């Protein structure tokens, strides 16, 4: 077992990987048996709202179990005190299997509220879910907190496999793999972060397009003209001394809109091409009374439909 | 008990999970692992108990719709950068206030400044030299901690663990308060 420091540090960040794997997939049934499964028998919930929370766990279970195997089988393989000469090639071929993982935390932000509200406008949920995190299994951790372990795993992926890389030298046979590897789990984590962010874009336009009269058809949610899919950018109220209104800033548009007396609570309410502002704020459609989001947008416009 | 929900934030490589291990073990870490995984541990303040849930957000940092899934639930923010680290210290100011006053703009916050062990050290002041910066001076950041509305500013080494032990006091402190 003649060990440099960098080669004992590859073995101790491998044994970390399979380690902090064991735990989280663990960790994933933990929350499926004792969070989930009562939560939908209790009738507490609608089969709505727990999906709201769990969604594709079971999912996330299913693959993460697939990648725990192939590393317990790679680290028999190797010998009792042995060292893991390949873990590389097992992660990238696992990591393309986790897909899942976009659905998952691009959908966790509307359980957190679902979970925070039931919380708070009923106290049977609030102490049932404190009773269920009693058990000793939790160590103390609550519900919302188990919620965000998926988003943690991925990002943590990178991390593990950049430390077994960068003491792993280029002649190893798992140089090659390990390079693969992290390019494969940085993919995955930005995929995830874009779900995250085209799941909040489009709740954002589903609630304009309900809070929002247009009547004069419009179909906010929907693929703009030649700029893809509808991109909502700003939104703050525009306060007209001349001629007290509150706007909402799109990809191709500016709503001037009225608020008839994000959240969900009851309020309701009243082009980027041919327009330029200043601050000599004033705009210009025929002239009216975070310039850079307009004027961004503007020239973003302009310069794709060029083309 | 009250169970003080405390998140560290800041760039990567200012030693945030070093930060926390080393002080969830009394021991810094041959190797820092990657992965810090002891959210709760009970703790003692002046005859009183109080249960601490600690939240890592290492391999978060470039993911900014990834990043604020971590905010919510939380009592106390400890923001990091190492005092060895001009460009870390810079972000505490561009980046990492901004973004937690956003998401949670009532949330206490406490500047932790971090690697302390490290202003000393020869080629550590060298490296910074030739590149025409100095670590951080104890002063300059007590004064972006007035500046940001910061609760108050903090040093430790999770290698030395002088200041470690303090810095998880005055989070519990803050989160009271
Ligand atoms: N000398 C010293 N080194 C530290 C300290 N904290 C972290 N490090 C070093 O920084 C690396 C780990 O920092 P880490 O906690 O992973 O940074 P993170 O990205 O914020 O999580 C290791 O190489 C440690 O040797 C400290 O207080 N003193």
């Amino acid at each position: 077992d003649m060990l440099t420091p960098t080669e004992r540090k590859r073995q101790g960040y491998i044994h970390e990987l399979i380690v902090t794997e064991e735990n989280y997939v663990n960790d994933l049934q933990l929350v499926t048996e004792i969070f989930q499964k009562p939560l939908m028998e209790s009738e507490l919930l609608t089969e709505k709202e727990v999906a709201m929370i769990f969604v594709n766990w079971k999912e996330l279970i299913m693959c993460n179990i697939k990648l725990l195997k192939a590393l317990r089988v790679r680290k028999k393989m190797s010998g009792e005190k042995m060292p893991v000469k390949m873990i590389g090639d097992i992660l990238s071929a696992q990591l393309p299997h986790m897909q899942p993982y976009i659905r998952f935390c691009s959908r966790q932000l509307n359980g957190a509220a679902l979970i925070q509200q039931k919380t708070d406008e009923a106290p049977d949920f609030k102490e049932f879910v404190k009773r269920l995190a009693m058990d000793p299994r939790c160590k103390g951790m609550p519900l919302s907190e188990f919620i965000l372990k998926p988003m943690q795993r991925v990002t943590r992926y990178p991390l593990i496999i950049k430390n077994i890389l960068e003491n792993t030298p280029e002649n190893h046979p798992d140089h090659s793999h390990l390079k693969h590897a992290l390019e494969k789990a940085e993919e995955l984590c930005s995929q995830v972060n874009e779900g995250v962010r085209e799941k909040e874009n489009s709740d954002r336009l589903e609630w304009i397009q309900a809070h929002v009269q247009c009547e004069g058809q419009l179909v906010f949610n929907s693929v703009t003209n030649c700029l893809g899919p509808r991109k909502f950018l700003h939104s703050g109220k525009l306060y007209k001394a001349k001629s007290e209104l509150y706007g909402f800033l799109f990809n191709d548009f500016l709503l001037l809109t009225q608020i008839t007396k994000f959240s969900p609570k009851s309020n309701l309410q009243y082009i980027f091409l041919n327009e330029v502002l200043v601050k000599d704020i004033f705009h210009i459609s025929d002239r009216v009374y975070a310039w850079v989001q307009k004027i961004k947008a503007a020239s973003e416009l302009y310069i794709e439909t060029e083309k | 008990m009250q169970t003080i929900k405390c998140v560290v934030v800041g760039d990567g490589a200012v030693g945030k999970t070093c930060l926390l291990i080393s002080y969830t073990t009394n021991k810094f870490p041959e190797y820092v692992p990657t992965v810090f995984d002891n959210y709760a541990v009970t703790v003692m303040i002046g005859g009183e108990p109080y249960t601490l849930g600690l939240r890592d957000t290492a391999g978060q940092e470039d993911y900014d719709r990834l990043r604020p899934l971590s905010y919510p639930q939380t009592d106390v923010f400890l923001v990091c950068f190492s005092v060895v680290s001009p460009s870390s210290f810079e972000n505490v100011k561009e980046k990492w206030v901004p973004e937690i006053t956003h998401h949670c703009p009532k949330t206490p916050f406490l500047l932790v400044g971090t690697q302390i062990d490290l202003r000393d050290d020869p080629s550590t002041i060298e490296k910074l030299a030739k590149n025409k910066q100095k670590p951080i001076t104890p002063e300059t950041a007590e004064k972006l901690a007035r500046d940001l509305k910061a609760v108050k500013y903090v040093e430790c080494s999770a290698l030395t663990q002088k200041g470690l032990k303090n810095v998880f006091d005055e989070a519990i402190l803050a989160a009271l308060e």
